[PDB]
């Protein structure tokens, strides 16, 4: 063996790097590019508001056609460039069922609660194929009280729509006059992932809680 | 001979444990491919353009920022003339001097969202360079032949066309076209390229007089 | 043949670990702190531009859990965040030694006019008791030279620095009541922009951008 | 000690062994930088487009050549409109029925060398794509509506216009324009975009009625 | 210490192990055998399209230094051009069991107007005071399934290579003035144009593709 | 030493590589990518032909502007798109003195020779400054004759221009009434380094040879 | 450790071999396969059966 063996060490050496570099890969999920990208398009974009009415989608990003958002992800091509029927527009899984969001809520109206976790599960999703505009959800809204020393779980079962032009989701609760406020997700950040939330009375829509869910998911 | 196969042996593993290696770093390699991308550096482009047009500048009328890393503000009529005006020359740069907006044959395109003047609905509208001249004793204004088109039925057959000059001007960056001599003032064109190329355009079609707002296309150069 | 099998080998193997350091570098690519740094103050320009996350006192823990907490708290050595961003920010930017040189944007007030200015950091107190708001002993160096003559200025000053707002704060020397602040990127820490300001009206008279040197 | 002086000794000059190889490795890669570059892909795509048009095809009128590596003529009426007619399929290729040439807000340019109508000397000519429709139960042509005009000096000041309409065809890569409906046959235009993209072609104003060439002039997309 | 210098040691390595190995590849897609195959192959159509720059029973010698040689020297073991190019050409690209399939271009006189050409090449006889050009003896096969009945045959023929005009002369085997002639690029070797050509009035009446499978 | 050693034998592959990639390169320089791409560009070119008229000069490659040569390269702008004054028609290299050209003659027609190396050398070049748009040469043209049995120089002075619109050499003989025949050549080869020539009659242009130089230079 | 690695290494690329030596197994096994068969007991019977008779 002359420098075989030299040569055998090497390759010790490359099996070493490679189990390294194995390892980065966790690191390396962590950083989304694209993502974030995707995110500062959306928040810059939302503080250049938009030339449309209420009620209308605003087709490109730069382009200057207005659409009804009756017309948005129904399977018919509206805006001169297609946009209401694109892939990221019309993406179902923000609220795709077992899809179980999670985030703090911070009150600071109606109710007097300590900061505490709220999670949206989504339970269930109907889109009638004569009228693909919106995605009617329903959804089980949890949240962790630590109320009187211990903790307990409140929750309730709730129903909504999501609507795929303002990427909006809104859930009040079902036959719940029990004091159980209403929630209201914008899938704002780019993704299907995260979104900024509020608790807020149906009639009225004032909003009583903070809350932003990003979807981690598993229990 | 029995050594010959046992050199043999240790070669043939050796081959084998690199077999193994390749394949292990293929499987971490396609790992890696699915984590996304990088991103279009014109996405970038654009993006970092709408949050610099969102900061805005504190320039005054006549005056355009020079960019750069310490910010000044220097005349319209100073930009691109051959002599340094900005602390960091900036006002003299090959990319802010680009005249490709302005080149012949440059074709500038969007749907129009109308206010005023015309009861059409959305339609594409083309503004088309179709002459320019930049005098050589004055080159901070390229000054253009341009011609405004309106994209109309199959039924219509009977399309308006509107012959306009004007000029670009570098600091601005802005296209700006009026009606052609003896042509009935009927419509005027504003283009700013704002979004970091020679490319894109936000554009008004106003009336010549007023510069009030008749309608509003996103140009794009085909 | 013994030869020339081995350095089949060796060549097998050469190529092997040009592939297994082209995934690396890859890796390094992507995870390369002045790209994320450069994204860092990209994000920071946009939430400049937005509406601020939190009250007038207050620092934004950020995260996919925003929380607010106390201005007065960040960097106190106690975590406040339910991420304890308020206890990672701790890297002051300024050493002692550190010179960040200054060029003018703006200027209607200060006194010489100048095109330039340096700040010299000469010391860092950390009271251990209080380390999210160190004190620094500084100079201002200015050196202006006119046509009636040439005038060089070294203006020792007290200043703090705040982890909470990313923040230099220079306490005027002189007779004016014009202070030096310079607000960090949040990312940058090489480059910080000292506006000059009227410690009364809070009137913002002079700007300079002023880099790490 | 002095045996971590003599491990340190041999660290030492391996370091300095590497920084030797990596300085003689840059010696080499800038010798090899030396030895020019590799080519445009466009000079050569254009170069291979040159050959190819002049290999020409066995195609008779009213056929157009599949393209690939056995060659096949089938109708100008078989491109495009969703059934494969070549035995290749090149017929209903994504690159071959690229709608591009014929997109609103295409606009082609170039300079003019007249043979006839026009005794001005060498300007440039600009033919603007203002409208189109592709019917779904006839896809192998475009219809557009387009816009014919000429370059002419700053003391002109009364430009002339051609509204033209016709379409593009996939098979020949061709754009025919003639008059617009109702507005004087003076002239036609027939584009031809052989270079091998969407972004050059070699065009000819011609007598709608003869077809006779006025003049010609290498368009380029802008 | 005595680890991670060690480390570090192996780590700069394999670092210039991978800009070396970079060097190489450079040098290796500038001299890639395709690439220069594809090359002149370009060259070849350019050259066809050009006047013949020789005498019609004559052979380019080629290069920087054009000459024109017999036909009936090249590849004879003599070297004729000054630049030796009629030996250098000599690498036959039929071998003994090598197939080669040919598709249809248009024809109008075959017998059974197949869709495609089996060329199958059984042996080959070069003699040794007469390597120029090489005998074959090829085999080709036609299968034709139409309504009326299904078709299959098995030609054997006799042919020869010319490496002065880089083409196969297929001599026809039935009772039709048809023979076959493959004309290869010059670089390519993988592929040749099949013309199917009447022994005696020239005439060109079918085309074939072929490419070695 | 640990595996140190081992390392040390990496290094030593590694300058042995080094050495081997530097040997390379002398092969890797017999190839021109760009320059064959300008030669085939020139050659399909030279297939295609023009629309311009004799003594005049075509803008672009696809373009159509037509120039008089006696504006090519003389300082001016005259092409729409200024290729009149490019660089590469404009290289005044083809006709640097000092330059030797070499190749085979292959003559056909007045004279009775075998083939035979002619040399055009480049002795001296004029290039008015209120006449740029030709090169004034001055060369000596030497051919080497093996006529009867041993070998002899037959050489002569000559004059003539390089212009640079048809990229053309043109050397009469200097005085040499003495059956001295002129020579032709065109750098037609998308370079500067080769070219396409002919040995002809002054008044007629009658080509007696084929020959064909490379600059190859030094003796 | 180190030694524990070169242990671990010879025992790799020792799991690697014995892997080749069943793929190539294999494929000379699937090369037999392809020999035909063996023939059904009752074709032998019936044929010897015939023999005898005749
Ligand atoms: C400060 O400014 C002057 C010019 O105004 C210059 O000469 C000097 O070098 C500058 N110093 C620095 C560090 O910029
Ligand atoms: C010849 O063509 C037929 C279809 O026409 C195909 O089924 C067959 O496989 C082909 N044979 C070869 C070898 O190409
Ligand atoms: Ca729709
Ligand atoms: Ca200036
Ligand atoms: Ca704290
Ligand atoms: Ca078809
Ligand atoms: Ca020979
Ligand atoms: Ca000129
Ligand atoms: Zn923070
Ligand atoms: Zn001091
Ligand atoms: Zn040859
Ligand atoms: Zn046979």
């Amino acid at each position: 063996d002359p420098r075989l063996a030299a040569n055998g060490l090497r390759l010790i050496g490359l099996e070493r790097k490679l189990k390294a570099l194995k390892a980065r890969l966790h690191e390396a999920e962590k950083i989304d590019p694209e993502g974030f990208i995707k995110e500062l398009d959306a928040r810059v974009s939302h503080v250049e508001g938009t030339h449309c009415a209420k009620k209308e989608f605003q087709c490109g990003g730069y382009d200057q056609e207005c659409i009804s958002d009756l017309f948005v992800c129904d399977g018919h091509k509206d805006c001169h460039n297609g946009h209401d029927e694109a892939e990221d527009v019309c993406d179902t899984s923000p609220v795709k069922p077992g899809n179980i969001f999670s985030g703090t809520s911070h009150w600071h109206d109606c109710l007097l609660r300590s900061d505490h976790v709220t999670r949206v599960v989504i339970k269930g999703t109907i889109r009638r194929n004569y009228f693909k505009s919106r995605i009617w959800v329903r959804a089980q809204i949890e949240s962790d009280l630590i109320h009187d020393g211990k903790k307990e779980l409140s929750d309730f079962d709730s129903k909504g729509y999501y609507n795929f032009a303002n990427r909006r989701l809104v859930l009040i609760p079902i036959a719940q006059d029990d004091k159980h406020l209403s929630v209201i997700c914008d899938f704002d950040r780019g993704d299907s992932r995260r979104a900024s939330c509020h608790r807020v009375l149906e009639g009225t829509l004032h909003q009583c809680a903070n809350l932003s869910v990003h979807l981690q998911g598993h229990h | 001979t029995y050594k010959d196969r046992r050199f043999q042996y240790i070669l043939t593993n050796q081959h084998l444990f690199i077999d193994k290696l390749e394949r292990d770093l293929h499987e971490i390699d396609d790992e890696f491919k699915k984590l996304g991308s990088d991103v279009k550096d014109q996405t970038v482009r654009h993006l970092k353009a709408r949050i610099s047009n969102l900061e805005g500048d504190d320039c005054k009328e006549h005056e355009a920022p020079c960019g750069g890393d310490v910010p000044q503000c220097i005349s319209d009529l100073f930009f691109c003339d051959g002599h340094k005006d900005c602390k960091n020359g900036r006002d003299e740069d090959k990319e802010v001097c680009s005249e490709v907006p302005a080149d012949i044959g440059s074709s500038f395109a969007g749907v129009v969202s109308w206010q005023a003047c015309e009861e059409a609905t959305p339609h594409h509208a083309v503004v088309t360079i179709t002459a320019n001249e930049r005098k050589e004793f004055f080159k901070p204004r390229i000054w253009v032949r341009a011609i405004l088109a309106f994209e109309e039925e199959e039924h219509e057959h009977h399309i308006k066309t509107f012959q306009l000059r004007g000029y670009y001007s570098f600091g601005d960056r802005t296209l700006a076209l009026g009606p052609e001599r003896g042509t009935k003032p009927v419509y005027g064109v504003r283009c700013h390229f704002d979004r970091g190329d020679d490319d894109h355009a936000d554009c008004q079609i106003v009336n010549p007089a007023s510069l009030f707002v008749c309608g509003n296309f996103a140009a794009e150069r085909h | 043949s013994h030869d020339e099998e081995i350095d089949k080998l060796n060549e097998d193997a050469l190529k092997l670990t040009h592939e297994i350091i082209e995934l690396q570098e890859k890796l390094d690519r992507r995870s390369d702190a002045k790209r994320i740094q450069r994204a860092g103050s990209l994000k920071a320009r946009v939430e400049a531009l937005e509406d601020p996350s939190c009250p007038d006192h207050e620092h934004q823990c950020g995260g996919d859990d925003p929380q607010c907490v106390s201005d007065l708290l960040v960097c106190d050595g106690i975590k406040d965040c339910r991420n304890g961003d308020d206890e990672s920010h701790c890297h002051n930017p300024f050493h002692a030694g550190d010179d960040f040189v200054g060029d003018v944007v703006f200027d209607h007030c200060t006194k010489r006019r100048p095109e330039n200015i340096t700040l010299s950091v000469e010391s860092i107190s950390v009271a251990a008791f209080f380390p999210g708001f160190p004190k620094l002993h500084v100079h201002v160096n200015i050196h202006k030279e006119t046509d009636e003559d040439e005038v060089e200025v070294s203006l020792p000053s007290d200043a703090i620095y705040s982890f909470a707002e990313d923040k230099l704060i220079v306490y005027p020397s002189e007779d004016d009541g014009l202070g030096l602040v310079g607000q960090f990127d949040g990312y940058n820490f090489d480059r910080f922009v000292g506006d000059i300001i009227h410690e009364a009206s809070k009137e913002h008279c002079a700007r300079f951008i002023f880099h790490r040197k």
